[PDB]
């Protein structure tokens, strides 16, 4: 009875809990008996704060929600906006290809962070540094393309905030060349490592029925063997034209999820190769000037700014151009009223976005069904009955990014 | 079953695990506080 | 004896506003009020450590260290700590004011009569 | 060699160093035992751990690596084992063990302490005990002139051990697989 | 061979003979991307006139309300930019700025740009509210003081078309 | 009724929320209507879904349960009637022809200007076997924000239903414990409601401050 | 501590200099990431940079050992009590680095849910812009904190410095009153 069970907080401030996740564990000595989950220590009001900003501005908010998967959040938001506008069929091919390339490089980055944080949680200290060497390789490309390392606002309703810098394609080709090797270097630390496998094989087991019941998606679901990926079922942003394998496992446990992530990195590298293969020059923004983001950023001796050609156009020549720049920048497009639920295959699962427009220039509602929030329903299933050290491995395997959980 | 049992409540001045959570009507949820704890 | 009130804020105007709401003698049925003004958390803490204060008013919006944090600190660190009143810069900050354990909380902008009544309630 | 391996593993354990840094296990218990300690008291815990590292590595050198005798490349050099040079060789060997420690930290996760204890009692203890028996018999035979009989035994014994340990590793356990059944929650169809 | 499980060792040993990759900041800072969203900068035309016309479009677009702009009239006795308006007050609260870059895309004169300079931190909440005089780009060679008449014969249109010189 | 739901009624041109900055432009009256019920031949599998649903439910039960069917941007919304939600959800999950195993969550959305239908809970459901997806929508009044919880049918909803309550006050009756999940238990109000103020503070500047976005003008 | 009770002569000065040197060179952070900025903090510890270079490799997991708090994220309302508890549970001397716009002033999320600056709950030593601040900016802020630590008084000098800082602070007009060319 009581007297032999302690109640402890894995607490917000704990190396394995990402600082803002609270696992309340009832432990019989050191076996997890019950695992209550406390959330909202990172709640930020984004879903409400959005409502007081225009479209194409809420992007800056949504990329902050699931900060490891910024491009996925932004793509979900902008796809929702386009679906509401009915512009999904008019987006340029190049914007879609860049979107796939960036989402997949982001998948590599997010899985690298997941593996790094898990490995350091399970004592694999060098996992952090090797995963972050690989991640920095990708973050340099992100910095070049967008000018930011995280929380990019690069993907915008109807296209992108700008086109790739001339050197970007070569940077991504270099990524496609080296990521296999650096990822192999990381894998040498963990993949077959006896202590790593012992630490995650059979740990955090969750049945396919459990995944369905809790609504789990992403690597956790696919570790049950089910090849469910929103990129193949319910394609979006042109994944229909990319050849890639839905990664799945049969272990149904932490190690299965880890291997799924490691292989999803390779599948992302393959999709990135395909993206570079089918990346033809063209516009990155819808040609309908009534909605297109009017700014044309270009570098100069005085830093990144509007391209002087655009300044000349809107300040010396084009009155309609000036009005469109002014209104699309300040008020922003106004979306037709209506609702739409659009989902993407975030690295952590089915990242859904419920978007409601009241005909205005500000969103009426933007609710993120972040996969991490639902995955954290699995802490009870994957921790209860196991060892606390095994509960750490399970929680790491879920790869919860608390920004998306609390939004 | 209660997917992951409900967390103990968080209040100003009280966030410990022994704190029971508040149901919409204002009552204290028995499930939020573990079975072994002596209420609060 | 005169009552000493520690008014903490790095905004001089908030300190002047607090000193205006509370005259030299609030509620003439009460003793005279002495004001020691502090604009830094370390000084506020040291003055509290000196003790002998009947009330401390901590601007919840103090820039380098908020009055709510100082309130929680002073209640955790000074035995027989005097009652704390907090000025909150936001209505939603009330919850934190509850967490700061200050006996009362007065939202900005300082309402003179509300602040005087709160103080009289604390100093009575 | 078997005794050396068992001792080194039990050593890395004794000092609480990775992959057996279990009492701390910053990834699980925040700071483990030295949570709630700060300043020179925590510093003393860590200094004690590092001095234990030094002591056990010095013992390893003393009783498996000739202690302070110069390594082979300087074994033939005159006076390499005299004067103060033995101090240099001892420190060199101790620091090779220190390097082994650091290398272990940088390339292994940490076991769960139950897994480590199962290692100790299912691998280390049986192996050390059977090695003690084998070595005793080997020395007795060599002292009784049996000669080859010992070599046939020694080499065979480890050959057997290297098998049965792998038996407890892959060939008989810890390399199996299973399935499971679904519940009433309308689960999907696994392709 | 059981060797694969030990591959990690081969990794770590190997890396301790390849050179470290750390950027040598601050003695040898790393190369930030040319497109990086560094500190906003207020620029000038070659004759020195401030590009900013105080339209507040940059501040309009800022999701964080991190820009405060007050416009004021250019006049012959005191002219800061070509045209009728200029940004008399221009503050950026860098403890609210999220570096998004929407301001830049908003600006219609390219007065606002983003440099690659990024070093910024202060002990005061108020020291990170950077004013116009902290942001204005350095008065390059050939430029004159901001308070002066337009280049002779030139007019605001001549400025926006890029048809100006020292 | 087949008339659409008006969540807001814009007055005047240019999206002015009040009198307006230019005279003579405020006389327009533009109701903000969400899409009305789709006529009948719902695109793609939608008919195949709904027909099947109409088969598994009776004509009377189907008519009493499904208030509206709205296809918009190739997305099917079933505006289900309150009270009947658990039955419809059970039919969807269990029926082999529907078999929507995966409920992806619950999202509250507040329409203060929609009389008697202020709070809408949206349930995205997906059928992996059939590779389909739809969205149930249950409308509840503000004065009676009670909705039947789907916990027995979709355990995944437990946290979502909690967050939605915390953020909107939608009381999912029958939920094991509707405790606030995101906000503190002692928190007052439901932030995602429009009636709840944004609760921001002015941004400071040398000699000035910018009030939060909810105070300043908008269109 | 006795080290601060030394006479205000050369002994106390040299002790202050050495203690400031040591505390700036061994400024162990607490393992207390919150959000985006936590990821950038890990990236700073990552090999492309090396926070360990500055004697800061040991992200202390226990608050007791941690001498520095990189808030590095957005402090929600529900987190302010926990963040304050962690701060109070570090042992002095301790400094706090408000990494990012969220930590320093609330950043873009000017909302009910966010505290609008950890300054509300804990004293802030240094404010760091960025969203997230890139690792080079974090290292810059940490070096500025090193400079602040080295020039740190002790004992009677500490009291004199507190008095001087208090007197100076009482005079600065508030930011809202620094109306410049603002009409
Ligand atoms: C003329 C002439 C030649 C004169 C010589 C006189 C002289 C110099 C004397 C030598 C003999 C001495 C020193 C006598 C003086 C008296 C004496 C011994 C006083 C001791 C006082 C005392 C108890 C403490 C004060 C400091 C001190 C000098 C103590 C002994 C030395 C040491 C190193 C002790 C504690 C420090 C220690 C071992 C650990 C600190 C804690 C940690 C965690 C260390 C650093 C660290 C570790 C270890 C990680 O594991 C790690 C892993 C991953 C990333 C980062 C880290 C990390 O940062
Ligand atoms: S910086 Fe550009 S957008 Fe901002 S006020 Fe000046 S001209 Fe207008
Ligand atoms: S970078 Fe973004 S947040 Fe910062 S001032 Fe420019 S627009 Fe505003
Ligand atoms: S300041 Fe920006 S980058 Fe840092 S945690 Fe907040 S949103 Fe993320």
């Amino acid at each position: 009875q009581a007297g032999e069970r302690i109640v402890v907080n894995m607490g917000p401030q704990h190396p394995s809990t990402h600082g803002v996740l609270r696992l309340i564990l009832e432990i019989e000595g050191e076996i997890i008996t019950e695992a209550r989950c406390g959330i909202g220590y990172l709640h930020t009001g984004i879903e409400k704060n959005l409502e007081y900003r225009n479209w194409t501005q809420g992007v800056t908010f949504v990329t902050r929600m699931d900060y490891l998967s910024p491009f996925f959040n932004e793509t979900a938001y902008c796809l929702g906006v386009e679906k509401l506008l009915g512009i999904t069929d008019d987006i340029p091919e190049r914007a879609s290809v860049i979107r796939v390339m960036l989402m997949e490089l982001n998948r590599i980055s997010s899985h690298l962070v997941a593996l790094a944080t898990g490995g350091m949680e399970l004592g694999a200290m060098s996992a952090m540094f090797y995963g972050f060497r690989e991640r920095e390789e990708i973050l340099r490309v992100f910095e070049s393309i967008t000018g930011l390392r995280m929380n990019h606002a690069y993907i915008r309703p109807g296209g992108l905030a700008a086109d790739l810098p001339d050197d970007a394609i070569t940077q991504v080709r270099r990524l496609v060349e080296i990521l296999p090797k650096r990822l192999k270097d990381l894998e040498d630390l963990l993949n077959e490592n006896y202590i790593w496998k012992a630490r995650t094989v059979g740990v955090g087991y969750l049945d396919l029925t459990g995944c369905m019941a809790l609504g789990i998606t992403g690597p956790i679901l696919r570790s049950t063997g089910l090849p469910h990926d929103l990129r193949k079922a319910q394609p979006y942003c042109g994944y229909e034209n990319y050849e890639f394998d839905v990664i799945t496992d049969d272990r149904c446990d932490s190690y299965g999820r880890y291997i799924i992530r490691v292989k999803e990195m390779h599948e992302s590298v393959k999709i990135v190769e395909q993206c570079l293969a089918r990346l033809k020059p063209g516009p990155v923004m819808i040609s309908d000037k009534k909605l297109a983001w009017p700014a044309d950023l270009k570098l100069g001796p005085d830093g990144l700014g509007n391209s002087p050609e655009h300044i000349a156009k809107i300040m010396g020549r084009s009155m309609e151009g000036l009005i469109h720049h002014f209104k699309l920048v300040t008020e922003g497009i106004r979306v037709p009223p209506g609702q739409v639920y659009v989902a993407v295959e975030s690295p952590r699962g089915e990242l859904g976005v419920h978007m409601v427009s009241d005909g205005g220039t500000r969103p009426y509602r933007v609710h993120y069904r972040d996969p991490s929030f639902t995955n954290l329903q699995a802490v009870a299933a994957t921790c209860e009955g196991g060892m606390v050290a095994d509960a750490i491995a399970a929680v790491a395997s879920i790869d919860p990014v608390m920004g998306g959980v609390d939004r | 079953h209660p997917t992951p049992l409900p967390n103990p409540g968080v209040y100003a001045r009280h966030n410990s695990v022994d704190v029971p959570a508040r149901l919409p009507d204002g009552s204290e949820s028995p499930l939020s506080v573990s079975t072994i704890l002596p209420h609060r | 004896a005169p009552l000493r009130i520690l008014v903490y804020s790095d905004n001089p105007r908030t300190r002047e506003q607090v000193r205006l709401a509370l005259g030299k003698r609030i509620h003439p049925e009460l003793p005279e009020i002495e004001y020691v003004d502090v604009a830094t958390a370390p000084m506020a803490i040291s003055q509290m450590d000196a003790g002998g204060f009947d009330l401390a008013i901590l601007d919840g919006e103090a820039t380098p260290a908020g009055g709510m944090g100082v309130a929680k600190q002073v209640k955790d660190e000074i035995d027989d700590c005097p009652p704390i009143l907090v000025l909150t810069g936001r209505a939603d900050d009330a919850w934190l004011a509850k967490w700061s354990r200050a006996e009362a909380a007065v939202p900005h902008p300082i309402d003179p009569i509300r602040l005087s009544d709160a103080v009289v309630s604390l100093l009575r | 060699l078997p005794s050396f391996l068992v001792y080194v593993v039990s050593m890395v354990g004794e000092t609480n160093r990775a992959p057996f840094d279990l009492p701390e296990a910053e990834g699980e218990l925040v700071g483990g035992f030295h949570t709630e300690y700060s300043s020179l008291k925590f510093a003393m815990f860590m200094l004690a751990e590092y001095v234990n590292m030094t002591t056990v590595s010095a013992l390893a050198t003393t009783m498996f690596l000739g202690g302070w005798h110069a390594p082979f490349p300087f074994n033939l050099i005159d006076g390499a084992n005299s004067g103060w040079w033995p101090l240099l060789w001892f420190t060199a060997k101790v620091w090779t063990f220190m390097f082994l420690y650091f290398w272990l930290r940088a390339t292994l996760p940490r076991l769960r302490y139950d897994q480590f204890m199962a290692l100790g009692w299912k691998v280390l203890i049986p192996v050390s005990l059977l090695w003690i028996m084998v070595v005793a018999i080997t020395r007795s035979l060599r002292q009784h002139g049996e000669g080859t009989w010992a070599a046939w035994l020694l080499t065979a014994a480890v050959v057997v051990v290297v098998a049965l340990i792998w038996g407890l590793a892959t060939s008989l356990r810890r390399r199996t697989v299973q399935p499971p059944p679904p519940q009433s929650t309308g689960a999907y169809p696994v392709p | 061979k059981f060797l694969d499980a030990l591959a990690g060792f081969a990794v770590t040993l190997g890396s301790m003979f390849k050179k470290p990759i750390t950027e040598g900041y601050p003695e040898k800072p790393g190369p930030v991307a040319p497109r990086y969203h560094g500190r906003h900068q207020l620029n000038r035309y070659p004759d020195g006139l401030e590009k900013c016309i105080g339209c507040e479009l940059c501040a309009w677009a800022c999701p964080a309300d991190a820009i405060y702009v007050e416009g004021a009239d250019n006049t012959a006795d005191e002219r800061y930019s070509p045209g009728e308006r200029y940004g008399r007050v221009y503050q950026i609260n860098y403890l609210r700025c999220i570096g998004c870059g929407l301001c830049i895309e908003a600006c219609p004169t390219r007065a606002l740009t983003m440099t690659t300079e990024y070093e910024m931190a202060d002990d005061n909440r108020a020291d990170l509210i950077w004013g116009k005089d902290k942001l204005l780009a350095p008065l390059q060679e050939g430029m004159q003081a901001p308070p002066h008449d337009m280049a002779p014969g030139k007019t605001d249109d001549d400025y926006y078309l890029g048809n100006v010189t020292p | 009724g087949d008339e659409p739901e008006i969540i807001a009624v814009r007055r005047g041109m240019f999206g002015n929320r009040d009198t307006g900055d230019t005279s003579g432009y405020g006389r327009l009256v533009r109701p903000v209507a969400l899409p009305g019920s789709t006529p009948r031949p719902y695109g793609g599998y939608f008919d195949a879904v709904m027909d099947r649903l109409a088969e598994v439910l009776g004509e009377e039960r189907y008519a009493m349960s499904i208030e509206r069917v709205v296809v918009y941007r190739d997305q099917l919304t079933i505006e289900v009637s309150r009270v009947q939600l658990p039955a419809v959800a059970s039919v969807l999950r269990d029926d082999p022809d529907l078999r929507f195993e995966l409920c992806l969550g619950v999202s509250g959305v507040h329409y203060p200007e929609d009389t008697g239908r202020e709070l809408h809970a949206v349930y995205p459901l997906m059928s992996i076997t059939h590779n389909r997806r739809i969205q149930l929508e249950v409308a509840a009044p503000d004065a009676d924000p009670h909705i039947p919880s789907l916990y027995a049918v979709y355990p995944t909803t437990d946290w979502h239903e909690r967050e939605t309550y915390d953020f909107f006050g939608i009381i999912f009756d029958g939920h094991p414990s509707l405790t606030r999940i995101e906000m503190p238990d002692d928190w007052e109000g439901h932030p995602q409601r429009k009636d709840y103020p944004l609760g921001g503070i002015p941004v400071e500047y040398h000699g000035a401050q910018i009030p939060p976005p909810d105070q300043r003008r908008s269109y | 501590g006795l080290e601060e009770r030394l006479p205000g002569g050369i002994l106390l000065s040299t002790v202050e200099t050495v203690a400031g040197y040591v505390r700036k060179g061994s400024l162990w952070p607490a393992t207390f990431g919150l959000a985006c900025c936590a990821i950038e903090m890990m990236s700073t510890a990552g090999p492309r940079f090396d926070i360990a270079r500055f004697g800061m490799e040991r992200f202390s997991a226990t608050p007791r050992q941690a001498d520095l708090m990189i808030v590095a994220g957005r402090v929600s309302q529900k987190m302010a009590p926990v963040l304050r508890q962690i701060y109070d549970q570090m042992v002095e001397p301790k400094w706090v680095l408000a990494m990012g716009v969220c930590a320093s002033s609330g950043g873009m999320f000017n909302n009910y849910a966010v505290v609008q600056g950890v300054d509300h709950v804990v004293p802030v030593d240094i404010y760091l812009p960025g969203c997230p601040p890139r690792p080079e900016m974090l290292l810059h802020a940490i070096l500025k904190l090193h400079d602040k630590i080295q020039q740190m008084p002790l004992g009677v000098n500490r009291e004199e410095a507190i008095r001087e800082a208090e007197q100076a602070a009482l005079a600065v007009p508030p930011t809202i009153e620094l109306k410049g060319l603002l009409r």
